[PDB]
């Protein structure tokens, strides 16, 4: 839209005599536009524009005042001698009307630093108590920013902050309780007093409930001195107000870590609280869930199941379907795994691209996470190899192989061997590296290595350096571990492929010379099974968890 | 030509990447690399070409993009395996572009030249060390540095790390740990089979032509002759695709 | 129709041949039952994809045909004839098969077992 | 104190007609635009009050040539976020004196900038009452 240089420059006239509220306000709008449209200010011109604007604060017009608040915050850090604007902001801030009140405190407090903290306090105390949400909330968020510059000034405001807390007005309360918790904190106990005061109350403020739930979620029994229960009579453990997010947050914490135990009018150990909200619209997403629950996610899992499972199967909408998979995943557990695996199998049919990779990873990942046998995990890992053939990667060769050598290795190599029949060079560097690494390392007597060798031999020709280099070194280790093997090593290595390419040659010259020429003290030593280059954890399963409902 | 070799070297000199003309250089790494290998295969074929190839290869390097050096270093290092202590001269040129780095290839190749060539030079702690504490992509770097870094003459270098510091380094880079060249970039090796261990065992006689890395480095795996694709690539890289 | 190693290789790459079966009576080499049967499902055993030695030496045939079915047909017959202390399944061969949508792949897979008819009226 | 991660009002490509970042996670244009393109690609051509992108619940709506965004946490739900998104749509409409399209926003770039800052303040929900925002802002 605009050019940052021209607009930053023409702003310098304010610094002199011209104040023209219309022109300057426009020029300011343009600054906000340069940022908004996406541009970056030049520092000299910015510094100049900032000193100029402060003159403009003399003229009190509500649109010009507004421009001035956003522009000084954005230009504050890329400007010098900004301190002059504090006075002008205080002058504005005391002026009655929400346009000035709220927006000024926020602009002022952002620029304000511990020296300046003292100045804003009278005006701040007046602005915080307001049940007019703009002035009070802006002043409450403003105080949060100020805790950094100077803690002590902000702390004095705890009384005004508390005063706002008593509102049932959603903003004034959300901001008031949230801010207070941050402010008054010198020990757990004083914050806990602040929370108990509001705690017995059936708010109509969902945001306050939410911010507070978080403070509350841990068992607090020192709220306002002491009390005999972790009790929260505001939805956290109670269900005084129904509204699917608040209900979900509260229900997952309380069930197996009581914020209070179950009440007839407020389940808080029982699985119920989520579930009564569970059949719903788009809204259902919070409601349908789970997490924790008594004693497991599984009795819980059954309720909600109709909802999560029908959307997940039906909707090939990304937005719905994602909520449906996350919701299935949540109602899941060790038990649930039979059900979870069929659904996840089914899911890729709706969204099949990355989502395909993810379901074939998920079915394996779930089998590793939630035990349906380690073998089945390998069998799923074969299905992943089959379906994608390339969205397995390098980290997969290391993870599959390490995981495999817990039990599967003879089978895995063999499966891999079959899998290698796929596609000669589009199968990728990685599969060839897996059959190669596994055939090298196991040294098949489970199947004849000759199929494996014949399969790998073709793949190497037309695939990347790293695998061809891999293939010579593996062969060498394969030699040292099994005597039998040496004749195949020689036909393979003399070839222009497994040696005498580039990287492949260098490694080969070394690996070959050590096997061929040298004692093989070194070769022998080197093979301890013929293992991978690193043994990490089991990476796939967490990756897969986030990746599927994206 | 002589066979094909003579006129292929001339022809390759024109095609392969330089600082001379930027109508014959390109920042796509495989094509550049292939072109280095085609020029270089002529030497492997016929001797006369070795003498022509090495100075042209140094011009290839002079481009001084991370990648441009990289491709250059990768073939020339193969040529040295063929051409034992004949390309001593190149090492000093080859180090130069090793410092600005964003790729694997440059590290691999450079570490191999500088490594094999150590008797000739004495720079090596200084050159290697900027890279060893620099980043880019380093998987395959490990493999190539592992067999490579110590080599040739036991104590014939020194800048603040003699050839022995290099063997120390060479071992750390392979899979060990050691303060030397301000630590290596990575240690964890390339593709699963390769590992550190063979070379770690090795360097019986510390980076010296005997029966160590140096031996391997100054020798070429199997037969290497002609354009039968044994350290060769079979004519000029562009004609071959067809 | 027939292929050379380059055409076979190109087609391998071109479309998948992961599909395999193991066919009994592939105990024998490429030349004997397997060629004759493969011939009748208008196929032919051409070039190799093998890598033989003292540990390796499955017989490998690269097959081709160009079926009047809108597909080609290709396969590799690997004959698992022991050249190791641990064979796959001993004598027998696993035929890795394809066709262009693998609708003739299957024909290759079973028509390399057995095949004979006679009457004597 | 935090609900809203960011607010974006995007054309039907995901490019920045507007975004104002109530996160500190996008200040540079390249990344602010990337974010915008990212959220628009998931959420768009499937209108609901839910989307899950980047592990965060994204609440969105649409108009003729814009998709309107609130991104917030996913420990919540659509409805909490939706109240911000409804304010965002509504307040801009009443403010500009015309419904949110690319044309209304461009028509009054100033009304749009000011109105959004009143709705979200550094990721806390400052205001959510459309009426309040509009009176609060002066064109």
């Amino acid at each position: 839209h605009l050019e940052k240089s021209a607009v930053l420059q023409e702003a310098r006239v304010f610094n002199e005599t011209p104040i023209n509220p219309r022109k300057c306000a426009h020029i300011l709008t343009k600054i906000l536009y340069l940022i908004n449209q996406g541009e970056h200010l030049g520092t000299t011109e910015a510094t100049e524009a900032f000193f100029a604007m402060t003159k403009l604060f003399q003229s009190n017009d509500p649109t010009l005042r507004r421009m001035c608040y956003l522009t000084i915050k954005e230009m504050s850090c890329i400007a010098e001698d900004v301190i002059i604007v504090t006075s002008s902001l205080t002058k504005d801030m005391t002026g009655k009307e929400d346009n000035y009140r709220g927006p000024a405190v926020r602009a002022l407090c952002q620029i304000t630093d511990s020296t300046m903290l003292q100045a804003v306090e009278r005006y701040m105390k007046q602005a915080i108590v307001d049940k007019v949400p703009s002035v009070s909330s802006s002043a409450l968020v403003s105080s949060l920013h100020l805790l950094k510059c100077s803690f002590d000034v902000v702390k004095r405001w705890v009384n005004e902050a508390q005063e706002a807390a008593s509102s049932d007005n959603i903003m004034v309360q959300y901001h008031a309780l949230g801010l207070l918790y941050h402010v008054r904190k010198n020990d757990r106990l004083a914050v806990s007093k602040m929370i108990s005061k509001f705690t017995r109350h059936g708010l109509k403020s969902p945001f306050a409930y939410c911010m507070m739930i978080r403070v509350a979620s841990k068992q607090l029994e020192e709220e306002d001195g002491s009390r005999d229960s972790p009790l929260f009579d505001f939805i956290e453990s109670c269900l005084r107000n129904k509204h699917e997010m608040v209900v979900y947050e509260a229900a997952s914490a309380i069930v197996n870590l009581p914020g209070c135990s179950a009440k007839e009018l407020a389940p808080a150990v029982s699985v119920l609280q989520l579930f009564c909200s569970s059949p719903k619209a788009a809204l259902r997403y919070a409601a349908v869930r789970t997490l924790n629950k008594v004693a497991m996610k599984h009795p819980s899992a059954v309720t909600a199941c109709n909802l999560d499972l029908e959307n997940l199967v039906t909707d090939s909408n990304r937005s719905i379907a994602t909520l449906a998979i996350t919701t299935l995943l949540k109602t899941g557990s060790e038990s649930s795994i039979d059900r979870l695996m069929k659904q996840i199998s089914s899911f890729m049919s709706e969204i099949s691209d990355e989502f395909k990779v993810v379901v074939v990873q998920a079915i394996s990942a779930l089998c590793q996470k939630y035990p349906r046998k380690h073998a089945v995990l390998m069998n799923f890992l074969f299905t992943m190899l089959r379906e994608e053939g390339g969205f397995e990667y390098k980290r997969a060769i290391v993870d599959c192989i390490i995981s495999i050598i817990e039990e599967n290795s003879e089978s895995k190599e063999t499966g891999l061997s079959h899998l290698c029949e796929f596609i000669e060079d589009c199968e990728f560097t990685v599969l060839a590296t897996r059959i190669l690494h596994l055939l090298g390392q196991e040294g098949p007597k489970t199947n004849n290595p000759s199929k494996y060798i014949r399969f790998i031999y073709n793949r190497v020709v037309l695939e990347h350096e790293e695998v061809r280099a891999g293939a010579v070194s593996a062969l060498a280790k394969f030699g040292a571990q099994n005597e039998e093997m040496l004749p195949s090593i020689l036909v393979l290595l003399k070839r222009c492929v497994m040696d005498d390419d580039n990287e492949v040659r260098d490694r080969a010259t070394f690996y070959l010379n050590v096997l061929e020429q040298k004692q093989k003290a070194l070769n022998a030593g080197y093979i301890l099974n013929g293992l991978t280059v690193s043994i990490p954890g089991l990476e796939k399963a967490l990756q897969q968890y986030t990746l599927e409902p994206s | 030509s002589s066979r094909n070799v003579e006129e292929l070297v001339i022809v390759l000199k024109k095609e392969v990447i330089k600082t001379n003309n930027v109508s014959e250089h390109e920042d796509t790494d495989k094509y550049r690399q292939l072109l280095v290998r085609t020029l270089h295969s002529c030497s492997v074929r016929f001797p006369d070409m070795a003498a022509n190839v090495i100075p042209v290869l140094m011009e290839f390097l002079s481009d001084s993009n991370e990648a441009a050096a990289a491709d250059v270093l990768e073939f020339v290092r193969e040529a040295i395996q063929r051409f034992d202590n004949l390309r001593m001269l190149i090492v000093e040129k080859m180090l130069e572009v090793f410092h600005a780095i964003k790729s694997v290839k440059i590290y691999r190749g450079a570490l191999w030249i500088l490594g094999e060539y150590c008797s000739t030079k004495e720079d090596i702690q200084s050159v290697m060390t900027e890279v060893r504490r620099s980043l880019g992509e380093i998987p395959i770097v490990e493999s190539e540095i592992k067999k490579e870094a110590g080599e040739l003459k036991p104590e014939e270098e020194i800048t603040v790390g003699p050839v022995q510091k290099l063997v120390t380094e060479m071992g750390t880079y392979a899979t060990q740990s050691a303060l030397s060249s301000s630590r290596p970039t990575k240690k964890e090796e390339d593709r699963p089979p390769l590992r550190g261990f063979l070379l770690d065992g090795d360097f019986f006689v510390a980076a010296s032509l005997a029966t160590t890395l140096t031996k391997i480095a100054l020798r070429y795996v199997a037969l290497v002759q002609e354009k039968k694709k044994q350290n060769s690539f079979v004519a000029e890289a562009m004609l071959l695709m067809a | 129709a027939t292929c050379t190693d380059a055409e076979f290789r190109q087609m391998w790459a071109e479309f998948e041949w992961e599909n395999k079966v193991t066919v009994n009576t592939n105990m024998t080499d490429l030349n004997d039952y397997l060629q004759h049967i493969l011939k009748s499902t208008n196929m032919k055993c051409l070039t190799p994809e093998k890598a033989l030695s003292g540990y390796c030496g499955f017989m490998a045939a690269n097959l081709y045909a160009r079926s009047i079915f809108g597909e080609d047909a290709l396969a590799n017959v690997s004959i698992e004839k022991p050249v190791h202390q641990g064979p796959d399944a001993a004598v027998t061969g696993h035929i890795r098969i394809r066709a262009k949508s693998q609708g003739m792949a299957l024909s290759l897979g079973d028509k390399i077992n057995l095949s004979q008819k006679k009457t004597s009226l | 104190l935090y609900t809203v991660k960011a607010i974006l009002i995007l054309d039907n490509d995901g490019d920045r007609l507007f975004a104002k970042y109530y996160d500190d996670t996008y200040p540079s244009v390249k990344e602010q635009k990337a974010f915008e393109k990212n959220i628009f690609n998931k959420t768009h051509r499937t209108d609901s009050e839910i989307a899950l992108l980047e592990g965060l619940t994204v609440v969105y709506k649409s108009s003729i040539d814009l998709y309107f965004y609130v991104i917030g946490s996913s420990y919540e739900n659509e409805l909490m976020l939706m109240a911000v998104l409804n304010c965002l749509f509504d307040s801009l409409s009443q403010m500009l004196r015309k419904n949110v399209e690319k044309r209304a926003l461009l028509e009054n770039m100033e009304g749009l900038f000011l109105a959004v800052d009143e709705i979200v303040d550094g990721g806390v929900i400052l205001e959510s009452d459309p009426q309040q925002v509009v009176h609060r802002v002066a064109l």
